[PDB]
């Protein structure tokens, strides 16, 4: 029950309580592990690392034949210093940000986007009250909408779903279709607030005689709460990631147990 | 409220102010300003009878047109004529935000996630097995280097972890839903007794609700307050939540931030503006509403 | 105008160089208490 | 000795924690030191909260903020109605 459909015929009071809203998918987590290990470093430095240390025993291997052995020890403490500390400024740098972003977005913030694609079912109403906006937010997302050109104005509302579930493509779509393709698939997740209103709900011929007391019945089932238990019956409804160090460390406990072979043979 | 004296169309600003004068503009009407006489939003007066308040001067025809928060309930609509509602409150949770220190002596421990540290203190024992297993050099060497990398990874890996946290404050702690603060029984499902949500919590009849009745009404006495203030209060101090109306509970929550929301409307109503029973000024208000809020004015103001 | 207008491994590697050149310094040293 | 060994270990434990606690408590203080934007664009300095946005009170600032459409620029004019006590 809108501007210029009130004009006509005239509506009741509010059935339900509308609203734009937009379904986002939900945040896959992150990349996992495990083998997340020397995910800090770059690959190749771990390589030339280990070929640092097979050095470190040539060094000493050859020191074989004392201070001149006490300063080479002390160049290799001061690289593994400045190698582990490296590397915890790298963890720390990628597990602050990885909890840094906020996900979730306000209306602004998904207009301030970039990986995200807003967007509603094509040219109806959602196009309309985001198209004659003259809030700056909404009027930019009116833009953007207008001038991302190539899939922005999705047609259909199951077609809209599918251009939320699959890719980062979200809907802005009425806040009732909202709650039940939201609570029908738990995989969706509902972003922002209420970027405005309306209220739908049952309208009576142009100024007849049964506007008062439809209304009036109305209200009555809204306010002795059978509105909300009809609406609740027919619409509603780190860790590992360091895993794999303990893999190497099984991994070196089997390479000694070799060892062990080669030394009992030895004997 | 200002330092100079005046009267009348110049003494009340705000929302319905605002709301008045872009009405009156777009209707073309003579916003002549009436505070109510007995100072009540009012209520069908029901022992002697009548509506008291602002209904029983709507309903006495004295003022024109009622433009407040006026409440559309469906007793009340049986002696006016309001419109469709200007914004649509609700009955909401307010809850303390996570306040801070939320210690223990598992906070040194925190930062991994603990079978990780049972699983490590597990590979501490197994790396010494395997050492008193290597009592049949190379084998002493080589497990002493990889029992250090292990450790080096883990020690470093928990430092950048507590580095995540001690820069990643992202509380989000408390209970946050209707059913949340339903089902536990910590917190103190608290409210504004003998009024709208002591009604809309009483004589409902959803579960959630319902239990959140049973909490009510067991510790009468304690848990329910006398004024919306004295919610503000309860909240701020103890762990009571409150369970206020939607507009006050935004106008508090912007005000002082240590207040939070938590859920959205627990139920639905309709305030705004209304006028006597009959009165053809109403659905001309009407159609000027529904223009306002599909101006985006109504939200602007 | 702000419509039609306003649109949409080597790093540590020096470090590396350290030990290398501790190593070098060493083999020398090493050479001179043999001689 | 064994009894020595058990001590040492969770001394061990102790300054190892208390050292990665504090490379992380001052990796947090630094990090939020540089984190901080204290520069700031228009809007940004509406959104601000220990800075006072003013104006040279009842002037031609005063006038191209008062008359303003731009809801950035009209949220300036209303903070500067709001938090009267200091500003203009």
């Amino acid at each position: 029950i809108t501007a210029e459909r009130e004009k006509v015929i005239d509506f009741s009071k509010p059935f339900m309580t509308l609203g734009i809203s937009i379904l986002y998918r939900v945040h896959m987590g992150r990349k996992p592990g495990y083998f997340s290990f020397l995910d800090p470093f770059s690959p190749a430095v771990w390589l030339f690392m280990l070929l640092a240390y097979l050095a470190v025993s040539v060094v000493l291997f050859l020191a074989a034949r004392a201070l001149s052995t006490r300063i080479v020890s002390g160049v290799w403490w001061a690289f593994t210093l400045i190698i582990i500390s490296s590397y915890t400024a790298n963890l720390a740098a990628f597990l602050t940000v990885q909890r840094m972003e906020v996900p979730v977005e306000s209306a602004d913030d998904l207009a301030d986007q970039t990986n995200i694609e807003y967007g509603t079912i094509h040219a109806g109403s959602t196009m309309t009250f985001f198209q004659n906006s003259r809030y700056q937010t909404y009027q930019r997302m009116w833009n953007y909408m207008q001038s991302k050109q190539p899939s922005v104005f999705v047609k259909s509302t199951e077609e809209g779903i599918a251009r939320v579930l699959n890719s980062r493509y979200a809907f802005l779509l009425e806040s009732t279709m909202n709650e039940y393709h939201r609570r029908l698939n738990c995989n969706l997740t509902q972003i922002g607030g209420l970027l405005d209103t309306k209220g739908y709900g049952i309208g009576m011929p142009l100024g007849s005689p049964f506007r008062d007391e439809i209304t009036l019945a109305i209200l009555q089932l809204q306010e002795n709460n059978r509105l909300e238990i009809l609406k609740r019956k027919w619409w509603e409804g780190g860790m590992e990631n360091i895993g794999g160090i303990f893999v190497v460390l099984i991994a070196g406990l089997i390479i000694a147990v070799f060892v062990a072979v080669m030394e009992f043979i030895y004997k | 409220k200002s330092d100079k004296p005046l009267y009348g169309n110049d003494r009340f600003e705000g929302y319905c102010i605002d709301l008045l004068r872009e009405l009156s503009t777009i209707l073309g009407f003579t916003y002549e300003i009436r505070l109510v006489e007995d100072g009540k939003y009012g209520a069908q007066d029901d022992v002697n009878g009548q509506w008291n308040g602002m209904v029983r001067e709507l309903i006495d025809h004295k003022a024109d047109l009622a433009v407040a928060p006026l409440a559309i309930t469906y007793v009340r609509e049986k002696v006016i004529d309001f419109s469709k509602p200007f914004m649509t409150l609700g009955i909401s949770i307010l809850y303390r935000k996570p306040n801070g220190t939320n210690p223990g002596v598992f906070s040194f421990l925190n930062p991994l996630s603990p079978d990780i540290w049972m699983y490590v203190l597990l590979a501490y024992l197994g790396v010494s097995v395997v050492l008193f297993v290597i009592a049949r050099a190379l084998s002493t060497r080589i497990v002493g280097g990889i029992w250090w990398f292990f450790t080096l990874i883990i020690i470093s890996s928990y430092t950048a972890n507590l580095a995540a946290f001690l820069t990643v404050e992202r509380m989000e702690s408390p209970i946050d839903s209707a059913d949340d603060l339903a089902k536990q029984t910590k917190i103190e499902y608290g409210a504004v007794e003998d009024g709208a949500t002591m009604t809309f919590f009483k004589k409902s009849k959803i579960s959630t609700y319902d239990k959140m009745w049973a909490f009510m009404s067991s510790r009468r006495q304690s848990v329910l307050v006398k004024s919306n203030e004295e919610g503000i209060q309860r909240v701020l101090t103890s762990d009571y939540a409150f369970l206020m109306e939607s507009t006050t509970i935004e106008f508090v929550t912007q005000r002082n931030c240590n207040l939070t929301q938590i859920g959205g409307l627990i139920d639905s109503k309709g305030y705004g503006v209304g006028t006597p029973m009959g009165s053809p000024y109403r659905d001309k208000i009407t159609i000027a509403i529904l223009q306002l809020q599909e101006e985006g004015k109504l939200h602007m103001m | 105008k702000e419509k039609w207008w306003r649109g949409n491994v080597q790093n540590i590697g020096g470090i590396f160089i350290v030990l290398a050149a501790g190593l070098v310094l060493s083999v020398f040293v090493a050479v001179g208490e043999f001689l």
